[PDB]
RNA sequence: UUUUUUUACUUAUUCAAUGAAGCGGGGCUGGACUUGCGUCCAACUUCUGGAGUUAAGG
């Protein structure tokens, strides 16, 4: 169960299709 | 031969010397509230003492026995809507010809699902085997089912995946399924499955179903606990 | 005993086929031949 | 069905299982907003006898008020 | 099994800090005591009002 490498401690809202 | 003009310049990442390299900071990410809430909800349910009626649901079927059950269940998956429509059309053709529905159709054999239906079957003792999903929320919908099956004498097993059971019954989610009756060639397989379920699951969980769950501490608190136990053993 | 609701759905399908609204049953071989 | 059992269990609000569930759910609802939408009723038998149906157009909203 | 006392744990709850950046347990290296190898304690920048960023390398 590998997870994403996050080089920042900030979570941003994912950009989605508009 | 290597170019003489290429030289290595090491970067010393000690305190106060160079800018720190970009490391994986996933352990320290400020997560959104829903992620944080679901993680702390799991943690709180681990930390508190769980009464036995809920803590019995931690013990589930193992992978081999679950796959052995699903080998029988996939033969008795219910009709899909397209297959049902085709059956209705073929039976309508026979009725248009004037033949009997008893002549053109036969007794079906399917896995029984739906919570009220399965509970009724258990009370009327028509159920041969009962599989109860692990993760029903709210848990009160299924928390009485093992005790009801023990009262009625029906063999039962708690199995991982309400989504897995819903995939059997062509739904998203099934809280419980029941095998009541199978065809003649699968009766030996059903009896072998019931005996294997008894010996593998029920004999193992008879001791542990009455025990209280929870009480598990976190990683750092646990490490403090072995450190104090080691200090006490040294003293 | 056969199902009464199934019998009612059969009668509705027979009425539709007699009216010609619903095309009758075709075997998979006939479907492959049409395709 | 199961809802008779849920009604008899919801009567017994001082048993160990019911108090454990009430405590963990109260912590969860305190962490959530003051008014927030519940995806499904947490008391399906009570909701069903009060008139909730699993039909499009029925919603459940969970709310906390100061006592 | 229950009634009082204090006395440990953290998950309820309370307080504080940050851009939630290096917490905890091991491993490597060095120093001490110890026992004849377990602890604790340290890794890294101090003459200068400069510069330090887009990785060098294996």
């Amino acid at each position: 169960k590998k997870t994403k490498v996050r080089k920042s401690t900030t979570f941003h809202r994912p950009k989605t299709l508009v | 031969p290597k170019n003489p003009l290429l030289e290595k310049r090491p970067r010393n990442f000690g305190i106060g010397q160079d800018i720190q390299p970009k490391r994986n900071l996933s352990r320290m990410v400020k997560w959104p509230e829903y992620i944080r809430l679901q993680r702390q909800k799991k943690i709180l349910r681990m930390r508190l003492k769980v009464p036995p009626a809920i803590a019995q649901f931690q013990y589930t079927l193992d992978k081999n026995l679950a796959a052995q059950a699903f080998k029988l269940l996939n033969k008795y998956r219910p009709e899909t809507k397209q297959e049902k429509k085709e059956r209705l059309l073929r039976e309508a053709t026979a009725i248009k010809e004037g033949k009997k529905k008893e002549d053109v159709s036969k007794k079906p054999y399917t896995v029984k699902y739906g919570l009220n239906h399965v509970v009724g079957l258990i009370e009327n003792k028509k159920a041969s085997l009962v599989l109860i999903a692990n993760d029903v929320d709210p848990i009160e919908l299924v928390v009485f089912l093992p005790a009801l099956c023990r009262k009625m004498g029906i063999p039962y097993a708690i199995i991982k995946g309400k989504a897995r059971l819903g995939t059997l019954v062509h739904k998203k989610t099934a809280a419980v399924v029941a095998i009541t009756e199978v065809r003649s060639e699968d009766k030996n397989e059903l009896a072998k499955l019931i005996s294997a379920v008894k010996e593998g699951y029920l004999e193992k969980v008879e001791d542990t179903r009455k025990r209280w769950g929870g009480g598990i501490m976190g990683f750092k608190a646990q490490k403090r606990e072995e450190k104090r136990k080691k200090s006490l053993e040294t003293a | 005993i056969p199902s009464k609701n199934e019998a009612k759905q059969i009668m509705k399908l027979v009425r539709a086929i007699r009216e010609g609204r619903i095309l009758p049953y075709k075997p998979p071989e006939e479907r492959e031949r049409e395709e | 069905g199961a809802l008779k059992y849920l009604e008899e269990l919801s009567k017994k609000k001082q048993s160990d299982v019911v108090r454990f569930l009430l405590r963990v759910r109260c912590w969860e609802y305190r962490q959530l907003n003051v008014i927030h939408r519940a995806s499904r009723p947490s008391r399906p038998d009570k909701a069903r006898r009060l008139g909730y149906k699993a039909k499009q157009g029925y919603v459940i909203y969970r709310v906390r008020v100061r006592r």
